[PDB]
């Protein structure tokens, strides 16, 4: 889990957007330091459904 | 000035790895007659193309006493002539009609360029090297030869000036004769090179010495793979299944730590790393470090390693005077290249008369003041910088300072007061 | 004034000593500290004497405070 | 506060160990609340169970 | 068990061979726990992908 995050951290453009299920939104942002589309708080249902 | 000539030159060029080592054995001779003064020193010249990339230069006389045969070399500028020059002081003056044999060693960095720039997982790695056929010197050379050692025998192309013989992975050039001084001919070779192209972009070395019998060192390492850039997707399945896959890729490297190193820890910004294997040899503590993911061209990683050492191994004292000897930098790996190294030494608070006997030139920044556990006055910090360091620069440095015994007893007193005041507050309440 | 010419230094307290000192010093500090609190809570306006309280508090602080330092070194957080 | 006294601790350590410390504080609160309802003897039992 | 078996579902995958037209494999972990794919760009020649 950490190994993938570290790989993204240094091997991808800083402005890259990563798509994943909402479960992992917090972990990716904290360690990968890359933008995410969905997050655990799930404040927008329509965004998650899309 | 006395007229000197290069009676014989033999050049060996090593291109096996990402660094180009050059050794030239020159039998210097004095051409001047009795009227000319005895020559105590001789000049060395750098080609303009490679002068920027010269990591290190060493000269030693050809003799059994190699330890004592090393000659002092100083950077000098000769008027009217472009390029860097070095002045070498001979052990004994060279009188007219005499000759001496000296060995010159130079190391250049970044001189091998991947061609093609981009390769896929299956494709191999090829590099281009550009040198000189002739020994570039202020003095004429009577005759010279070159021997070039390639990383692999699969040499794609090379310059055939002088009908060089090619056997196995070795090339022979010359013998050239009557070469004028300052002569240049561009030697170009393109060949397969699969050696690990690892560059340490920056490293920070922090040394903390504590009066309680312990010194702790932590090194922050930033590593980048400077080989041909990977092209196309990375197949995990292919990489595991086939040995040949990603042959250029680097899997692991080994660091030779100090013999006394204790409590060695390997970690990263995001937590610990459990892949490193530690082996304790009698002479040194071998550490095998494996990065979290294999490094292909253009990839990078960061890691931090630290360890503790006993005081008596490296610390020395004479009453109030304390002098500590430390190796300047760790042996991270063979053929290591460091673009920027910063060394910080944190002495105990209250140190006075701090002096540093640098082995060689290093920029020194103003000393900082550091606060850590129990510090009120503050611990003095020594700061230094250098660039383009290579393996040859693993020398020894000594620092001298004065300290007093009473200061150690100060440490308990501060701690006791905080507890006592709490009792007093209860009484008042 | 060079390393070979000069001597070498080590902490006077050897590493093996540290575990024993930390345990002994802390235990003495704890006993006095408990005595101080129990005496204060039980005591009343007419039963308390400043002189007794100061002596117990000072002794407790000294023993425990040194003990804490040995604990930090034993843990390995060298000052 | 810890940095103010020159005790340099990582922020990460503070968060990791924040939770165990409060559990001890909760134990003290439990004893007093139980003592109010019935007696001290009940409160000591409650503190042991909650811990 | 035969190749292509999925241990956690205890079943063998029906569809074993297929290719990704719009996605490419960027990185996969040693145990395959996390798989990363990169989004392919549009077609240079405008052909329907
Ligand atoms: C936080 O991160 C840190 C850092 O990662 C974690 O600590 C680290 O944890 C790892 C866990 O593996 C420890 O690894 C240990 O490494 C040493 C060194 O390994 C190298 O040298 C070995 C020496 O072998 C010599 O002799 C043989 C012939 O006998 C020769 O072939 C060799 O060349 C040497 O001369 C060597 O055996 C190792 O080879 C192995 O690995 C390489 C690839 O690395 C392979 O090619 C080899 O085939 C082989 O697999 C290697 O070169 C090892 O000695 C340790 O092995 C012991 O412990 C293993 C478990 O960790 C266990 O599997 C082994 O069998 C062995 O078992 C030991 O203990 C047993 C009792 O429990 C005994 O029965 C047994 O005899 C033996 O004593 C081990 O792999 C790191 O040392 C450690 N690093 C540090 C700095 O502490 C930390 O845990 C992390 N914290 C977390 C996650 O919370
Ligand atoms: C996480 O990513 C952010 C986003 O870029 C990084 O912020 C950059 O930080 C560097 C170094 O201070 C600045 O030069 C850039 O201008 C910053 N960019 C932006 C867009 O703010 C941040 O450094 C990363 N976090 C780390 C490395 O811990």
């Amino acid at each position: 889990f950490r190994e993938a995050y570290y790989w993204l951290r240094h091997n991808t453009p800083e402005d890259a957007k990563v798509m994943s299920w909402w479960d992992y939104g917090y972990q990716i942002t904290a360690m990968a330091n890359r933008t995410i589309l969905v997050d655990n708080n799930t404040w927008n249902n329509t965004h998650i459904s899309r | 000035a006395p007229p000197l000539i290069n009676e014989d030159v033999k050049r060996t060029v090593d291109l096996s790895s990402h660094l180009a080592k050059v050794t030239a054995e020159v039998v210097l001779a004095h051409l001047g007659g009795g009227s000319t003064s005895r020559a105590t020193s001789f000049l060395l010249a750098l080609e303009p193309e490679l002068e920027a990339r010269l990591a290190h230069l060493g000269v030693q006389v050809k003799g059994e006493d190699e330890e004592e045969n090393n000659l002092e070399v100083r950077e000098t500028k000769i008027k009217g002539k472009s390029g860097r020059f070095f002045t070498v002081k001979l052990p004994v003056a060279l009188d007219p009609g005499a000759k001496i044999s000296v060995i010159v060693e130079t190391v250049y960095t970044h001189v091998l360029h991947p061609y093609p720039t981009q390769i896929t997982q299956s494709e191999k790695q090829f590099v281009v090297f550009e040198g000189n056929h002739y020994f570039y010197s202020p003095y004429p050379t009577k005759t010279q030869t070159m021997r070039v050692k390639l990383a692999s025998r699969n040499v794609e192309s090379y310059t055939k000036l002088g009908n060089p013989t090619r056997s196995e992975d070795l090339l022979d050039y010359g013998p050239f004769r009557d070469v004028p001084a300052y002569s240049q001919d561009t030697f170009k070779v393109h060949y397969e090179n699969n050696s690990p192209f690892l560059t340490i972009t920056s490293m920070t070395r922090v040394i903390e010495v504590s009066h309680w019998g312990n010194i702790a060192v932590e090194e922050n390492v930033d590593l980048k793979h400077t080989g041909a850039v990977l092209k196309g997707p990375f197949s995990r399945y292919d990489y595991q299944r086939q040995p040949d896959s990603g042959i250029s890729s680097i899997r692991s490297f080994k660091t030779i730590l100090p013999a006394a190193a204790q409590d060695v820890y390997y970690r990263d910004e995001i937590g610990n790393v459990s892949t490193s294997h530690l082996l304790i040899l009698d002479d040194s503590v071998e550490m095998e470090i494996r990065p979290r993911f294999p490094l292909f061209g253009g990839w990078k990683t960061h890691y931090i390693v630290g360890y503790n050492l006993p005081s008596y191994e490296y610390l020395y004292n004479l009453g109030d005077q304390y002098a500590l000897k430390m190796r300047f930098v760790d042996h991270v790996f063979d053929e290591q290249v460091i673009d920027s190294l910063t060394v910080k030494i944190i002495l105990p608070e209250g140190a006075k008369n701090i002096e540093i006997d640098s082995p060689y030139e290093i920029s020194r920044a103003p000393d900082e003041l550091h606060y850590t556990y129990l510090d009120t006055f503050g611990r003095p910090v020594i700061v230094a910088y250098k660039k383009n360091l290579v393996e040859q620069h693993i020398q020894d440095i000594v620092v001298h300072y004065t300290f007093n015994k009473v200061l150690m007893l100060q440490e308990p007193l501060l701690v006791v007061a905080a507890f006592y005041i709490l009792f007093f507050t209860v009484i008042i309440y | 004034m060079e390393l070979e010419a000069m001597s070498r230094y080590t902490s006077p307290v050897n590493p093996a000593v540290f575990p024993h000192l930390t345990v002994v010093l802390l235990a003495i500090g704890m006993f006095f500290t408990a005595w101080f609190f129990v005496y204060e809570v039980t005591s009343t306006k007419y039963t308390r004497d400043i002189y007794k309280e100061l002596l117990i508090s000072l002794v407790a602080s000294l023993f425990m405070g040194f003990g804490v330092l040995f604990l930090l070194l034993w843990v390995g957080i060298y000052v | 506060v810890l940095h103010f006294f020159h005790i340099t601790i990582d922020i990460r350590n503070v968060c990791v160990f924040l939770a165990p410390l409060f559990s001890s504080f909760t134990t003290i609160v439990t004893y007093h609340l139980t003592k109010e309802l019935k007696d001290a003897g009940a409160g000591l039992l409650a503190a042991a169970m909650i811990a | 068990r035969p190749p292509g078996f999925d241990r956690v579902r205890n079943a063998e995958i029906g569809n074993k061979d297929f290719e990704l037209d719009v996605l490419e494999e960027a990185y996969t972990t040693e145990h395959w726990l996390v798989r990363i794919y990169k989004v392919k760009d549009l077609d240079n020649r405008g052909l329907s992908r």
